[PDB]
């Protein structure tokens, strides 16, 4: 439950929050695709009708 | 032969952009007093939001493989 | 919204870190519209910057507004001389309080 | 320097001096060429101006 | 938009210069060097379709 | 009208039959060299030359910038072209979508090894003597080929790879074993030309003096 | 456009490296002038005429340095491909992100 305008405490505070939460979720539950430490927030999903990975990482989430 | 570089530019090994054989220092430019009031750096470091370097991703990898020998910073 | 397309002005930035050198005799004292001392030049000057191994020559056309002094250290990208004229970077004049 | 105009060449005498006096090294030259040493060039700007 | 991006990605080419090789290709080495041309011959080069 | 110089294209008011000359088609000129009779058109008696604008009857001797042979030399004819592929406008249906025409700009002439035959089992080009016919400025020059082979003067002429370079100026001769791959030459200039652009782009940053890594 | 695929994350919005210095230097001149404006060195119009001009010149300098940054360091950035190819997104619109 995040109040708006959290960039007053810090600089790029929302980035810190999102990335720290993603890393904690990837570490507590061993899912190394949640926080890829080369394009954070993105992951390489596969194709449902070819079994092939889409060439570039894709942003996924639960909106 | 080819310098003390071994012309690392010719090969592509890590090497400073400037030449570490001349590196002639400055020639005592105008100091703070002899400058107009617009360029003065007012002798007391001013707080600014942009005073800490941006965290960034590649600054982590560059430091990561600098220890493993793949990078010469 | 709030930001549109209009006119601009021309600025000259330093090629790199160095030491501005030129003849202070050929320019004539002035006061910029921002309230700073500067130098009008009515002729083509050649302000040189000793960037250690390089000797970048900066081309200053007449009716310029050199904002730097002699033997002054300058950073990489930083305005050192206006090119031409000034004002609010548009066509014709108004009057506001 | 605001009497002349917005951005014009400064040719008025006693205005070039003000522009030239912004450099402290020039103030040192001006005072030593007149003398008075230091600690007196500072105290000569507090003098009453007008009908003495 | 979408078809344009597809066609742009299709016709985008390879990586021209320093983005395709870490070291300079001048690099006098890897010649399989000896007095005769009878050495190991891999020459990966590029396909010749 | 001998093989003299120096930088004068002296005009000629006499039409000369070209059925005994050599037709050397170029971009901005048309050089003419006499053709002595031979079974397979392989002799070039230089002596008298004439250069004309492309397909024009007005003749004029070219500019000689180096000594030329005074004997019968059996040599080979080369060219240096670009194949401009400009795309012309389309007026009516079925109009062409592209153009193409050669832009020969330099015609090197390489002498045979002691003027041998075309079919004899001793064919070797004599790369020492090469003559350059320019087109931008009508003139004939002798090349200045260079030999890095350790054998030097005494060597086998049955294979000495010759390398030409920028704008037909550099000239080197190398052993045919150390011939560069097609990809390596392309990648070589790409690496060199793009390393300057990257360095030029990065030069404007404040930390360029204290940096590394290319 | 599918097999290759493209997406917008948080680190693909690549701010140019030199913004850290330009904004800091722009703040310094705004601090000095607003400090001299209380000393009587400059008048109100000069302060107004400059606070509009640093941030306009700085903003328009980052905008013109955006594509040269993208086209040399990260030619295949998702924001760059989306706008440089002409699919969707102005140069000005990308400048906002």
């Amino acid at each position: 439950r995040i109040a708006p305008f959290d960039e007053r405490y810090e600089q790029e505070a929302s980035r810190k929050l999102v990335f720290s939460e993603l890393y904690e979720a990837s570490k507590q539950t061993a899912n190394p695709w949640v926080f890829e430490p080369e394009y954070p927030g993105k992951s390489r999903i596969f194709d449902g009708r070819t079994g092939d990975p889409f060439e570039q990482p894709v942003i996924i989430g639960n909106p | 032969e080819l310098s003390e570089y071994e012309k690392d530019k010719k090969f592509g090994r890590p090497h400073p952009f400037v030449d570490p054989k001349v590196k002639k220092p400055i020639e005592e430019p105008l100091t703070s007093e002899e400058l107009w009031w617009n360029w003065r750096k007012p002798d007391k470091e001013q707080w600014s939001r942009w005073q800490r370097r941006k965290p960034d991703v590649e600054t982590v990898f560059l430091k990561a493989m600098a220890e493993t020998g793949q990078v010469k910073l | 919204g709030g930001v549109f397309t209009g006119g601009t002005a021309e600025h000259v930035r330093a090629p790199s870190n160095g030491k501005i050198q030129f003849n202070e005799d050929l320019v004539h004292p002035t006061r910029t519209r921002h309230g700073h001392p500067a130098f009008l030049c009515y002729i083509d000057l050649y302000v040189t910057i000793e960037s250690d191994d390089i000797l970048h020559n900066v081309n200053i056309p007449p009716k310029s507004f050199l904002l730097v002094q002699n033997d002054q250290y300058v950073e990489s990208e930083q305005v050192i001389a206006e090119i031409r004229a000034g004002t609010s970077t548009l066509n014709f004049k108004e009057r506001v309080r | 320097s605001l009497n002349e105009g917005e951005e014009v060449a400064l040719k008025n005498p006693d205005t070039i001096e003000a522009f030239k006096m912004l450099k402290p090294s020039y103030r040192k030259k001006k005072m030593e060429e007149m003398g008075l040493t230091e600690d007196e060039y500072y105290a000569r700007q507090f003098d009453i101006k007008g009908e003495i | 938009q979408d078809m344009l991006i597809g066609l742009y990605i299709l016709t985008s080419g390879n990586r021209r210069g320093i983005c395709a090789n870490r070291y300079n290709p001048w690099n006098h080495k890897t010649y399989q060097n000896e007095r005769i041309d009878d050495t190991n011959y891999k020459s990966m080069k590029e396909p010749f379709f | 009208v001998s093989t003299q110089g120096w930088n004068s294209e002296l005009v000629v008011d006499y039409r000369i039959n070209e059925d005994e000359f050599h037709k050397i088609c170029l971009f901005d000129c048309d050089f003419f060299i006499r053709k002595p009779p031979d079974p397979d058109n392989d002799v070039y008696d230089f002596r008298e030359m004439y250069v004309t604008p492309p397909d024009t009857d007005v003749y004029a001797i070219p500019k000689v910038l180096a000594p030329m042979p005074d004997k019968y030399i059996r040599c080979a004819k080369t060219d240096y072209g670009w194949y401009n592929v400009t795309e012309p406008p389309i007026d009516a249906p079925r109009d062409p979508m592209y153009k193409s025409e050669r832009e020969v700009s330099k015609v090197f002439l390489t002498k045979h090894y002691r003027n041998r035959r075309l079919n004899d089992p001793e064919f070797v080009l004599d790369f020492e003597e090469i003559y350059v016919i320019d087109s931008r400025t009508k003139s004939v020059t002798r090349a200045r080929v260079l030999v890095t082979v350790p054998e030097g003067r005494n060597r086998d002429r049955k294979g000495d790879l010759l390398v030409i370079r920028d704008n037909g100026n550099s000239f080197k001769i190398t052993h045919a074993s150390k011939r560069d791959d097609p990809t390596t030459v392309i990648e070589r200039e790409e690496w060199t030309r793009t390393r300057q652009d990257m360095e030029r782009h990065l030069r404007k940053l404040r930390d360029f003096s204290i940096s590394n890594w290319i | 456009a599918t097999a290759t695929s493209i997406s917008l994350g948080i680190d693909d919005l690549l701010t140019i490296p030199s913004k850290g210095w330009l904004v800091q230097d722009a703040e310094q001149q705004s601090l000095i002038l607003e400090k001299h404006h209380h000393y009587g060195n400059v008048h109100a119009v000069e302060k107004l005429r400059q606070s509009i001009e640093i941030w306009y010149s700085t903003s328009e300098y980052l905008r013109q340095e955006m594509n040269p940054n993208f086209r040399m360091t990260d030619p295949y950035n998702p924001v760059h491909i989306m706008s440089f190819s002409g699919a969707r997104g102005n140069v000005s619109q990308v400048h906002q992100l």
